[PDB]
């Protein structure tokens, strides 16, 4: 029972960790097989960050010129190459502890775990969400660029983020590990905004069905709405217009918990329209978004 | 001011 | 500003599966050692009162099976150790970290690695609760999950999984078998008794809240730590003692705001609300952050 | 009280 | 001879 907002286990993640330098600057880096990614404003020195040209910057540096370190042992980088915003750094040495793994680009709406790092060494894990304008609120980033957002399927780990960088507003923005943006933001030290922003519909219904799977009803009513209708309600208080395709995937939980998914998004019309009123919703005072119809299915079951 | 790092 | 959960590689390469007859949970792999919830050598019925030491006796190591990923593990001894079982085995495992078992007190916090049946499958970050249960997750088939902390290179186990409450709460042992609070690994009535607000922390939360520039909160008085308490327990909050102050003796050094002053902020917080605005986002007082903890992520370990 | 959780 | 890459 009870539902705490879980991360998955860090241990095949933090044995890829490693420091990179070039000139002054350090941030974290993606070890795996014979190549460590990072973000490729690992040489940019703090000038060049106003207005770099990566593709003439990178020009000027060497295999020597980059520094891979394995916690205090040095793996020595044999060739250097540039995808997008990101860097992969061609090593001797292998991580014979690299897991199985996938590279996965994920779509706004979505849940996965960072492994926040500073110098190549592991600080702590959470569980978050990409947010709909992009950026992902993630407080905690203050120097771990190169850090990663993961999430693990069974014995496999599919690397979906990337830190880059601090977009003043909070807040942060990343790459996938391809290195194309996550976002309309790009790898300079030049006043960005995150776009508007919208409350993740789909999330906010499997979190209520979660309640109802462990035993909490008072927020049902006798009502039902067409998804027209719950959207003309919805979309003025900032919410992601919710499509058949949201419906279809509530589908599961929607059958475990014998309400239908148009009904339950009548109990969502009237908690937004009459507030809450003092009372809880497995445990929360506000309406939870950042676990996915999956998540709950996950963790409610097993 | 966007930050890196 | 996230609950961070300390990263779980160590305690990862510790977890095993055990299974006494049709029954199966967690185990805790260091060295040549496993330990898992006694209440393992257990079928339901038995659970009601079920004498223990007496149930062990018809056991031999061969009725226990301990399992690392698929590789066996021989098991060449047992005991009982208050609520514990300790499983000797013919072989130290290779991923034992260096570790310490200490018992946490209430309020404290640290992370637990829910497994099922020998994976690990999430981990978060959670609290000791006053009345003594922790408000985590669990499902079928965690018990002997564990909590720990972590300090450089040594892990520190404070929490093992046995019982679910009827409140929907948790109830646990330290890594010697003893329960937290009056909980029993038996079949019975017992239920959680009424929870409070843990004040220490909540405080912690407001010093992280100046430490990153939210301040609005504070104001120009002080109140007596009599005074706070008088407010404090009307709005169920656990009562402040000087041992308390002084634990947040670092985080005032370093604001430069007096315990009392913040409870005198604390006490208005209380009895005004917020008035819709927000602290670090959150819309009500966060009380799950140690004043350790917040020294942690700011002064980024 | 569930113990096998 | 030999280019230090």
């Amino acid at each position: 029972s009870g539902f705490r907002k879980m991360a998955f286990p860090s241990g095949k993640v933090e044995g890829c960790m490693v420091q990179v330098t070039c000139g002054t600057t350090t941030l974290n880096g993606l070890w795996l097989d014979d190549t460590v990614y990072c973000p490729r404003h690992v040489i940019c020195t703090a000038e060049d960050m106003l207005n770099p040209n990566y593709e003439d910057l990178l020009i000027r540096k060497s295999n020597h010129s980059f520094l891979v370190q394995a916690g205090n042992v040095q793996l020595r980088v044999i060739g250097h190459s540039m995808q997008n915003c990101l860097l992969r750094l061609k090593v001797d040495t292998s991580n014979p502890k690299t897991p199985k793994y996938k590279f996965v680009r994920i779509q706004p709406g979505q849940t996965f775990s960072v492994l926040a790092c500073y110098n190549g060494s592991p600080s702590g894990v959470y569980q978050c969400a990409m947010r709909p304008n992009h950026t992902i609120k993630g407080s905690f980033l203050n120097g771990s660029c190169g850090s990663v957002g993961f999430n693990i399927d069974y014995d496999c780990v599919s690397f979906c983020y990337m830190h880059h960088m601090e977009l003043p507003t909070g807040v942060h923005a990343g790459t996938d590990l391809e290195g194309k943006f996550y976002g309309p933001f790009v790898d300079r030290q030049t006043a960005q905004a995150a776009g508007t922003d919208t409350t993740i519909t789909l999330n906010v219904l499997a979190w209520l069905y979660a309640a109802v799977i462990n035993g909490d009803r008072w927020f049902l009513n006798r009502f039902t709405t067409t998804l027209n209708d719950f959207n003309l309600v919805a979309m003025k208080y900032n919410y992601e217009p919710l499509t058949q395709d949201h419906v279809d995937i509530l589908g599961p939980l929607s059958a475990q918990t014998g309400i239908a998914v148009l009904d339950m998004c009548a109990a969502l019309k009237e908690l937004l329209q009459n507030g809450m009123n003092g009372r809880t919703i497995l445990g929360s005072t506000i309406l939870e978004d950042e676990f996915t119809p999956f998540d709950v299915v996950r963790q409610c079951s097993g | 001011n966007s930050t890196l790092q």
